[PDB]
RNA sequence: GGGGGAUGACCCCAGGCGGUAGGGGAGCGUUCCCGAUGCCGAUGAAGGCCGACCCGCGAGGGCGGCUGGAGGUAAGGGAAG
RNA sequence: CAGGUGGAGCCUGGGAGUGAGGGCGCGAGCGAUAACGUCCGCGUCCGAGCGCGGGAACAACCGAGACCGCCAGCUAAGGCC
RNA sequence: ACCGUGAGGGAAAGGUGAAAAGAACCCCGGGAGGGGAGUGAAAUAGAGCCUGAAACCGUGGGCUUACAAGCAGUCACGGCCCCGCAAGGGGUUGUGGCGUGCCUAUUGAAGCAUGAGCCGGCGACUCACGGUCGUGGGCGAGCUUAAGCCGUUGAGGCGGAG
């Protein structure tokens, strides 16, 4: 079986977050929380949330034993924009928009004998 | 046309009839355009760019601005702004000359009757503002239903009959129009409703 | 006779009014006007009859 | 009655944009660059029917003359030897004659520089 | 064993067990014709003139038909001037049976 | 265009068929009306997403699957935001 | 007076667009027996043939007027180490 | 609402489901959010809720690419993958041939002339009354009514001033 957890409209910018994500991606779950504690990102709490959250969906509603599961699958995707105005120089009015994201860690257990 | 049946109460009887041998279908067809057309309401509007709501200020100033180039915003390019050349409220009547307003009468008439689907009577029987009545008359006529009925009589109580019926079209003599006949399969007169349409035409 | 047998003479409605729709039509574009100038232009020229 | 686009231009663009699948970039994505690219392909594609015939003939004749220029024979004779001979066959097209059937291609040879010596 | 023939204004290689799409011909799907045509045998020798005469080669009309749909399109640019035209051309699928020479 | 008298729509026959501004002629599709007290539809409407299939020169029309969940509307004519 | 049946001609009408042209050859004027200059006349091509072949590449120079298809043939200009 | 001292300007923003039956409880979490359970014919109908297109951004897979050069395509062959007995077809692109975007404006543009970031939706030859040709019809030494009056399930007829 296969389980997985996601955090939606986490004010994180898709592209920050992204790059922890990917750093993650296909190991186990021993390894990828002794990489997210040492990672300096503000999207490594975030993931290790998600993560952590996975797992616990996997051990209490999946049966699949947290010794042999690994992250089978990992992405985060675009929440929805927050725009704000940035006032700027001479009366402008800049738009910047605060981005959002959708972060899915999806775990497997291994194939392990 | 000629030979017409007339359903008198004592027997089938057939009666002659100086109907025009040839029909015109097109002027049949101009006829019913024209009452189609002078029964329409006229009554989509829409607001040019002067009806509109929005003031009649410049957005911006015509240069230097270093967007495009505007008046108001009822302007037709603007969303929300008037509309060009939509509708207005129009009359759609016009006066279709009365020579082909008879002539079409007699014609759809004489189409009915050369298929054979014309047929007068007298007085009926199941009278009164009953269906019931009606229906068994009609049943006992060959009208069972079996195909769309024009009724012409000037009888209130023959019309309020057969009214209700999803298969009746009813009409006063004076109303013999030409669209509702060549809708309904069958056309049914009392002889004093084919009197005056011998009266209308000629 | 019946409603759908009516239909009128092959002329008589004509209908196809023209247009300044698309291409392939061929009167489109500038929609039989020409480049031009006055003519071209909305409101168009003077009374030409005089 | 009003009649609004409606669903008329959703459909039109896809046509375009399935005509365009596989081509690089937005000339695949982007409806108007999808067509632009269209044109080209239109174009290209007549033009170079046409001239298809044309890059096969030159093939053709290529293997020929190299055939042939294996027997001491230019193209340029050959071709008089078949003309005159009344061998109006080799369609230049059957000089896979000159590949799997040298045998008989040599006999053309044999028979080109034959009338005409 | 093999022969040269000539149909469609083309020449193609024959061979008896051959299918084989022709330029559309006139005859029943299923008829039978010999095209009193050849121009080579797969056995030398026969060769000389346009075409030896002692000789033919028969073929069963497999059946009659239209080939894919290509799209012909033209294109002249700043000129407001585009054309669609779809082709399709008329087959006819023949087999090759017998070398009558 | 000429025959084929087939008056049809059908055949052989021979020609013409680059094209802007423009002229002309045929059609496709969109909204609405009559056809409708009808017909299609929960055994699934409209719309969407695919299709290497079928008919049309083309504009388009079909058909098949997935989605969708309550509408749609032939032949044949009419009017246009 | 004859040959000439042609997207020829003439008559009456409906609808136009155009009225910024350009290059080249030949005949002149202006210019400097200058200009991808200018202004006429006779032709032509581009314009609208920025479709094809040749000219290395190139609207108008040479060849040639592209309805569609073919992995058939002869050619024009131009070429064949 | 907001903008403007003021006169005045002036928007955006509708839709769960038949019914809230609007998700008790448990697990991760500070919450948000999710995973189970549960409701439902359907929960990618879960309330940022019918349908959910395109641009746009990701994840996974097939083909491909680090001695090549280009309006990005096309025409060939070929490899690799896929569908199908089958011949055949679909995807991809390695090499070879050919190839100066679209619109507009112009004598002339790939043009280093104008316009367009891309996508979706709104966006421009109409109507009335006259007139002039044409055309489909009616009646023809005639043709035709206007306003009105009568009638009428969207029924027509009378009305001859002009
Ligand atoms: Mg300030
Ligand atoms: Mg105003
Ligand atoms: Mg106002
Ligand atoms: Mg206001
Ligand atoms: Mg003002
Ligand atoms: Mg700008
Ligand atoms: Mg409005
Ligand atoms: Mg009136
Ligand atoms: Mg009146
Ligand atoms: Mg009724
Ligand atoms: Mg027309
Ligand atoms: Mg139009
Ligand atoms: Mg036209
Ligand atoms: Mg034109
Ligand atoms: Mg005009
Ligand atoms: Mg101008
Ligand atoms: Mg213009
Ligand atoms: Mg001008
Ligand atoms: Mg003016
Ligand atoms: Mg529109
Ligand atoms: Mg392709
Ligand atoms: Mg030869
Ligand atoms: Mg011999
Ligand atoms: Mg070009
Ligand atoms: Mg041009
Ligand atoms: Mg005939
Ligand atoms: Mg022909
Ligand atoms: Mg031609
Ligand atoms: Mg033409
Ligand atoms: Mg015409
Ligand atoms: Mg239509
Ligand atoms: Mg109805
Ligand atoms: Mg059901
Ligand atoms: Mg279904
Ligand atoms: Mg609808
Ligand atoms: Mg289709
Ligand atoms: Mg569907
Ligand atoms: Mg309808
Ligand atoms: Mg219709
Ligand atoms: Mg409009
Ligand atoms: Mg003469
Ligand atoms: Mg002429
Ligand atoms: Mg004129
Ligand atoms: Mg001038
Ligand atoms: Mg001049
Ligand atoms: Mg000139
Ligand atoms: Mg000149
Ligand atoms: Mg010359
Ligand atoms: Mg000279
Ligand atoms: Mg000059
Ligand atoms: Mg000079
Ligand atoms: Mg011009
Ligand atoms: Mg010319
Ligand atoms: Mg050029
Ligand atoms: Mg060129
Ligand atoms: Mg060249
Ligand atoms: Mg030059
Ligand atoms: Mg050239
Ligand atoms: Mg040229
Ligand atoms: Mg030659
Ligand atoms: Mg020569
Ligand atoms: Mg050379
Ligand atoms: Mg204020
Ligand atoms: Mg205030
Ligand atoms: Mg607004
Ligand atoms: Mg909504
Ligand atoms: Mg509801
Ligand atoms: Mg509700
Ligand atoms: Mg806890
Ligand atoms: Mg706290
Ligand atoms: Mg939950
Ligand atoms: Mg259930
Ligand atoms: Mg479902
Ligand atoms: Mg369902
Ligand atoms: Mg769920
Ligand atoms: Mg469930
Ligand atoms: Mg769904
Ligand atoms: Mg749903
Ligand atoms: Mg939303
Ligand atoms: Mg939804
Ligand atoms: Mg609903
Ligand atoms: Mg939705
Ligand atoms: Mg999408
Ligand atoms: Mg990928
Ligand atoms: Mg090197
Ligand atoms: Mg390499
Ligand atoms: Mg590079
Ligand atoms: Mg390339
Ligand atoms: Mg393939
Ligand atoms: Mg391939
Ligand atoms: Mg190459
Ligand atoms: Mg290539
Ligand atoms: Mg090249
Ligand atoms: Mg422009
Ligand atoms: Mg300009
Ligand atoms: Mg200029
Ligand atoms: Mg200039
Ligand atoms: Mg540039
Ligand atoms: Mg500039
Ligand atoms: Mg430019
Ligand atoms: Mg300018
Ligand atoms: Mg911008
Ligand atoms: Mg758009
Ligand atoms: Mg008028
Ligand atoms: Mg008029
Ligand atoms: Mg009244």
């Amino acid at each position: 079986m296969e389980a997985k957890a996601i955090a939606r409209y986490v004010r994180i910018s898709p592209r920050k977050v992204r790059l922890v994500v990917d750093l993650i991606r296909g190991k186990s779950l021993e390894e990828a929380r002794n990489i997210l504690r040492y990672t300096n990102k503000r999207g490594a709490y975030f993931v290790a949330k998600v993560l952590e959250s996975a797992a616990a969906n996997a051990v209490n509603n999946h049966d699949m034993l947290e010794d042999r599961l690994y992250v089978k699958a990992a992405y985060v995707d675009e929440g929805p924009a927050l725009k704000r105005v940035l006032p700027r120089a001479r009366g402008r009015a800049d738009i910047i928009k605060k981005r959002t994201s959708h972060i899915t860690v999806i775990l497997g257990e291994k194939h392990g004998k | 046309v000629y030979q017409i049946p007339v359903l008198s109460p004592s027997g089938r009887r057939e009666l002659a009839a100086d109907l025009p041998a040839e029909i015109n279908p097109h002027l049949l067809w101009e006829v019913v355009r024209w009452q189609l057309a002078k029964r329409r309401r006229g009554t989509a509007s829409t607001k040019t760019r002067g009806e509109v709501a929005y003031s009649g200020r410049k957005i911006w100033p015509q240069k230097h601005t270093g967007r495009a180039r505007h008046g108001d915003i009822g302007a037709p390019i603007f969303v929300g702004g008037g509309v060009v050349f939509g509708p207005k409220p129009r009359d759609y009547s016009y006066t279709l000359p009365k020579k082909v307003r008879k002539k079409g009468l007699a014609m759809a008439v004489a189409d009915r009757a050369r298929e054979g689907k014309l047929l007068l009577v007298e007085a009926f029987a199941g009278v009164n503002g009953k269906t019931k009545e009606f229906l068994a008359w009609a049943k006992e006529a060959g009208l069972d239903g079996s195909e769309s009925v024009l009724l012409v009589t000037g009888n209130e109580l023959v019309r309020r009959a057969a009214r209700n019926l999803p298969w009746v079209v009813t009409l006063a003599p004076e109303g013999l129009n030409v669209y509702d006949i060549v809708r309904t399969e069958r056309l049914v007169m009392d002889l004093d409703a084919w009197e005056v349409f011998q009266n209308r035409i000629g | 006779m019946k409603l759908s047998d009516l239909r009128p003479n092959p002329g008589a409605n004509k209908r196809r009014k023209r247009v300044g729709r698309g291409p392939g039509s061929g009167h489109g574009k500038t929609a039989t006007r020409g480049h031009k100038g006055q003519k071209s232009r909305s409101g168009g020229l003077k009374d030409p009859r005089r | 009655p009003r009649a609004k686009t409606g669903v008329v231009r959703r459909r039109k663009h896809k046509k375009i944009l399935k005509l365009a699948k596989g081509y690089w970039g937005l000339r695949s994505k982007s409806f108007r660059k999808a067509r632009e690219t269209l044109f080209a392909a239109g174009n290209y594609a007549y033009a170079h029917r046409k001239r298809r015939k044309r890059d096969f003939r030159r093939l053709w004749i290529v293997r020929i003359n190299a055939a042939c220029r294996q027997h001491g024979l230019n193209y340029s004779t050959f071709i008089h030897g078949l003309k005159k001979a009344g061998i109006e066959v080799d369609r230049k097209n059957l000089a896979d004659l000159a590949v799997r059937e040298p045998q008989v291609f040599a006999e053309l040879v044999e028979r080109a520089k034959a009338a005409q010596g | 064993m093999f022969a040269i023939v000539k149909t469609g204004g083309k020449q193609y290689r024959v061979e008896p067990g051959l299918k084989l799409r022709v330029e559309k011909l006139d005859a029943e799907p299923g008829a039978t014709v010999e095209l009193p045509v050849l121009l080579l045998g797969g056995e030398k020798t026969v060769v000389g003139t346009p075409v030896v005469e002692g000789a033919s080669v028969v073929a069963e009309v497999l059946g009659h038909g239209r080939g894919k749909k290509i799209l012909v399109s033209k294109f002249k640019a700043k000129v407001q001037y585009r054309r669609k035209k779809g082709h399709r051309q008329p087959y006819t699928e023949l087999l090759i049976k017998e070398i009558r020479g």
